[PDB]
Order: structure tokens, then sequence, then C-alpha cells
């Protein structure tokens, strides 16, 4: 008879990877080294952006008491490229940085600081006692403590409204249960461990979903047409045959996609040209053969 | 410095109708060939649009909101609209939004800034010299604190032009969403008198930018002693977009060619759900 | 033939679905976290398109 067997498929033979031509550094002193973080009802953010970062530097290092990333690996992000990232900083107890994750309930929270469920970033923080924590103690570091509802992850409220936790309403600045609802920290030096003032700093960067302007640092090799190959532009990887294309990408578009949601045209990164991608080959392999009481 | 100009007639308000126009390209992505279902926020068919006019008179700026988004159109000659505001209080108590193209730049700014009753621009007229030059620039008063900012290259722009039926046709879309201010738009010269264009077209995005503010109101800047002057013929359409799922078709060239508006009336929802545009008995 | 075309038409769709885990591409999923991990997000995409 003929039975059918093992599949067969073309073997790559090379690598490819394209990068954009950045190359200053990104600002991670103006961060980690201000002199200054501001209260966390009043968190700070900074936008950073067409740059070359280094994130192994950062985690590498031992000063950071707590480094937990929520939707990537903190080893892998060294050969991703990002659209935009963001920096959040500011200055908290000791204890409460276990609230500032996705998706729990409590104080800070409910009040000054939350996190969407689908965050993708990393959160990052060290206490910082002796460097702002004084014997007299640094009290501009205040929090809200009350608050008309629940704020909706990246939501941030400046005022000097007067809560009424009472039935009554209350009017002028003070009264009866008429409350001031920011409250200054306890923070000085001889207060124990759980009290200490730490620092926080989250990064909330995008994925691959843009045209994208943060980069690692990976270096990129020549171009090669007409082979199987292993392909990596700007973090989206695969693998096929690239050709000379005839699809007119209009100057905002960078892709082509399938039915099944597979990229099959490409813009260079440094050359701006189209190209094409299409898979290597593959198909069955049947064996046709006589009975073995016949031959072999 | 600012003036209150009043000289120019009351009217009410006319209502006008959107025959298919306000459909772009909802992203960056290359398709061809191909039907594709997608949801967005955009402006539904056989709509209902405002209509403001500038004519010899009339000179109407007021305050109008921004929900959601707005479809802006100017049917105009001899580029007479040229600045937008945008804001939540436009009173220096929280930053506002400037667009201006102004004959020598294109200006962007985010600026803590303090308008007047009656902010404006304005060129003089055809005073012997064959050129109408830019002699008012009365918007504002104040700015204390501006992060964005941003100036295009150097031009000039054309200040003149006598035909009795506007050819420029622009269309806009402005949204803003994730703190992301987007700007599309388009060009056309068409021959129509004192309407909207009955057709179709789509517009190609032009501008991102990272602003993050809050607008709930904007407010258009017209080009124009204290009082006297004349105005521009010039029309423009107003309306506003809503979430609402459309069946796009791409031919060969990526171009959009035609769009279902999937909750329009019985049929159009029937074309959906087979996903076609000829349905048979 | 429009019955035959219309199954596996569907069948290819079906490719573009999360089924409830972080993204449809294999290789996002692979390129992105560490294996622990990318375990619980490939066993539901394994499930869905079995
Ligand atoms: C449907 C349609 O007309 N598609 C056009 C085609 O006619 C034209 O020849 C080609 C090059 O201009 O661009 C595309
Ligand atoms: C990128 O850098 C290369 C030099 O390595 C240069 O030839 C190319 O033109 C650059 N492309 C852009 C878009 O800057």
């Amino acid at each position: 008879g003929i039975y059918q067997t093992s599949n067969f498929r073309v073997q790559p033979t090379e690598s490819i990877v394209r990068f954009p031509n950045i190359t200053n550094l990104c600002p991670f002193g103006e961060v980690f080294n201000a002199t200054r973080f501001a209260s966390v009802y009043a968190w700070n953010r900074k936008r950073i952006s067409n740059c070359v970062a280094d994130y192994s530097v950062l985690y590498n290092s031992a000063s950071f008491s707590t480094f937990k990333c929520y939707g990537v690996s903190p080893t892998k992000l060294n050969d991703l490229c990002f659209t935009n990232v963001y920096a959040d900083s500011f200055v908290i107890r000791g204890d409460e940085v276990r609230q500032i994750a996705p998706g729990q309930t409590g104080k800070i929270a409910d009040y000054n600081y939350k996190l969407p469920d689908d965050f993708t970033g990393c959160v990052i923080a060290w206490n910082s006692n002796n460097l702002d924590s004084k014997v007299g103690g640094n009290y501009n570091y205040l929090y809200r403590l009350f608050r008309k509802s629940n704020l909706k992850p990246f939501e941030r409220d400046i005022s000097t409204e007067i809560y009424q936790a009472g039935s009554t309403p209350c009017n002028g600045v003070e009264g009866f249960n008429c409350y001031f609802p920011l409250q200054s920290y306890g923070f000085q030096p001889t207060n124990g461990v759980g009290y200490q003032p730490y620092r926080v700093v989250v990064l909330s960067f995008e994925l691959l979903h843009a045209p994208a302007t943060v980069c690692g640092p990976k270096k990129s090799t020549n171009l090669v047409k007409n082979k199987c190959v292993n392909f990596n532009f700007n973090g989206l990887t695969g693998t096929g045959v690239l050709t000379e294309s005839n699809k007119k990408f209009l100057p905002f578009q960078q892709f082509g996609r399938d039915i099944a949601d597979t990229t099959d045209a490409v813009r260079d990164p440094q050359t701006l040209e189209i190209l094409d991608i299409t898979p290597c080959s593959f198909g069955g392999v049947s064996v046709i053969t006589p009975g073995t009481n016949t031959s072999n | 410095q600012c003036v209150n100009l009043t000289t120019r007639t009351q009217l009410p308000p006319a209502y006008t109708n959107s025959f298919t126009r306000g459909v772009y390209y909802p992203d960056k992505v290359f398709r061809s060939s191909v039907l594709h279902s997608t949801q967005d926020l955009f402006l539904p068919f056989f709509s209902n649009v405002t209509w403001f006019h500038a004519i010899h008179k009339r000179f109407d700026n007021p305050v109008l909101p921004f929900n959601d988004g707005v479809y802006f159109a100017s049917t105009e000659k001899s580029n007479i609209i040229r600045g937008w505001i945008f804001g939540t209080t436009l009173d220096s108590k929280t930053q506002s939004l400037l667009i201006v193209n102004n004959a020598t730049n294109v200006v962007i700014k985010v600026c803590e800034f303090q308008f007047c009753n009656d902010p404006f621009l304005g060129v003089y007229y055809h005073k012997n010299n064959k050129s109408w030059m830019e002699s008012e620039f009365r918007v504002y008063s104040s700015a204390n604190n501006c992060t964005f900012e941003y100036v295009s290259q150097p031009f000039l722009m054309d200040l003149e032009g006598k035909q009795g039926n506007f050819k420029n046709l622009r269309e806009f879309v402005f949204k803003n969403i994730d703190g992301y201010f987007k700007i599309y738009s388009k060009h056309t010269p068409i021959n129509l008198v004192r309407d909207l264009p009955q057709g179709f077209s789509a517009l190609e995005p032009l501008v991102d930018l990272p602003i993050g503010i809050n607008i709930t109101r904007f407010q258009t800047l017209l080009a124009l002693s204290s009082s006297g002057w004349t105005a521009g013929a010039a029309a423009y359409y107003v309306g506003y977009l809503q979430p609402r799922t459309f069946l796009l078709k791409y031919n060969e060239n990526g171009t959009i060619t035609d769009a279902v508006d999937c909750a329009l009336d019985p049929l159009s929802e029937t074309k959906c759900t087979l996903k076609s545009f000829t349905v048979e008995k | 033939v429009n019955q035959n075309a219309q199954a596996l038409n569907t069948l290819v769709k079906q490719l573009s679905s999360n089924f409830g885990a972080i993204s449809s591409v294999l290789n996002d999923i692979l390129s992105r976290l560490d294996p622990p991990e990318a375990e619980v997000q490939i066993d539901r995409l394994i499930t869905g398109r079995l």
C-alpha cells in the first residue's frame, strides 16, 4: 500500500535583526537620583521616550528592596522595544507598598493611587529613611484619608475641600467631625521599621501595538532576501522568506495583517521599504511499498 | 488687548443633513480587498449637523461643547478659518490648548492661558498694496505655565480670493482619548453653494499629541476701529461622534471605498450579519 | 461547494481568539514571559484550539 508518515519542513539558515537608529540614553538619573519626591496624593509623572534604555543595571543593583514586574519578566526587558514609557514617583509608608500591586484594596488603593487590573509594568521601591526623614520629621509628606468614593486607575485630585463624615453638612473651614482630608505622616528616624518612609517608582510602558521609540541595545545586522531566515523587526519575531513587495503602504502604515492575525508585510525600520513575508515549504510524506513478504 | 465687537445680524440656529460624511482610517495596519467590521466613535449617517456662517453682517463664534469628539467641516474661500481653542474652564485656573494656523507659522501651545469674551485674529483689507496683512491677534492676555510647545516651519498662506461659491472643503475630526489628542483631516475641491456636499471620502490621520488635558468646551477663532469690519464668505458645520459599529470595504489599494452604518435600519443590520453589500431574496 | 468553503473559513478564523490568555499570538507569549509563567498561558491556547 501507500502509508502517510512524518511531515517535513525546510529549516531556516540564519538570523536577522533590524532596529532603529537611537543613540542617546534615557534620563533615569533624573528619576532615581532626584533631590525631592512629591507626596503620594500628588504623585509625579514623567514621560520617557526616544532613547536607548538599559534595564539590566537597574535590575543588577542591590539598593532596591522590591523590584517586581507584572506583565513581563525582568530578564527579557533588554530585547523588547516600546512605544512610550512613564515613570510615576512618590513616597509612602514602609508597609503600604503591599497595597500598590494591581487588584488589591485598602487605604492607598482606594484614595491615592489605583493601578488597573491589566497592568503591564514594573514596581520598584526602596527605603529612604535617612535621606528625607529627620528628627523633627519632614512632615510635608501627607496623604488623603477620606474621599467621596473610590477613584479609578491613574486618577489624581488636588483640592482643599473639607469632608463631612457626619450627617449634617459643614461650611466654613472646620467644625464637628468636619475633617481636612489630608493628614501628615509621622516620619522621624528613631521610628521603627514599618513606619520608615519608602520611595516608590512605577514604570507603565506599553506593548507592541504602534510605531516604537524606546528599544534596548541590540545592534542591527544586514538584510537577506530569498532564504528561510529568522527575523526580528522591532520585537516582532518570526520565521520565513523575505521578498520585494508591490503593496503601497501609505506613510502612516507600518504592517499588514492576515485573516488569522499574522503579519504578512512589513516596513524596514532603517531603509523605509516594504517587504513581503512568506512561510517556508511544508507537506506530507507518503511511503509506497509492496508487502514485506515480497521485498524490502 | 481685545474688543467687544457686536455689529452683526442675529438669527436662529440652522440644521442640515450629514449624508455620508465623517469616516476615517481607524488604525495604521494595511489591509486590502476585504470587508472588515470595526467598532469605534464615528459620525452616524443621516445625522443632524449644526450650521454657522460668516457672510459679508454675520460673525458668530459661540462657545460650543466638546463631548466625545467633534466632526468639524468648513466650506470656505480665502482661508478665513485659522484657529481653535480648547479647554474646560478657559479662565486661568486650568490649562488650555491652542492651535493657530497663522500666516507665518503653525503654532501649537498648551498653556495656562487667559482669554476674553471675543478672542480673534484679523487681517486688514486691500489697502492699495495688493495684500491683506495680519494686524489682529487679540486672543489672550495672560500666559503663566505652559508645558508642551511647538512652532512648525515658517511659510506664507494666501489672504486673498474672490468667488461667489466656495471651493475649499476642509474636514477635520478631533478626538481626545487616553490623554492623547488625535487630529484627522482632509482637503477637497467641490462645486457647492450653501450646504454640505453629497458623496463619500475617507479621512487620513494627520497628527497625534500626548497632551493629557481635560476638554469640555471649544471655540473657533475666525479671521476678521473697535467696530466696523468685513466678513469673508464662509460656512462651517459641527457634528458630534458616537460609539457605533461600522462595516468597512477595502479595495485592492487598501482604500476605504464604502461603509455600512450597522444600526441605521433593519436592512443595514442584515447586511452586517451576512457581511455583504448585497442581499438576495 | 459553499458549505465546505464556509466550514474551512471559520476554522481558520478561530486562530485569532484569546480564550482568556494575554495574547492570541504564541510568539509574543514566548518572547515576553519566562517558562514557569508562560505555561499557564500556553495551556489555555492549547485547550481552545484543540
Ligand atoms: C540609520 O543609520 C544608518 C547608518 O547605520 C543610515 O544609513 C540610515 O540612513 C539611518 N536611517 C535613519 C532613518 O536615520
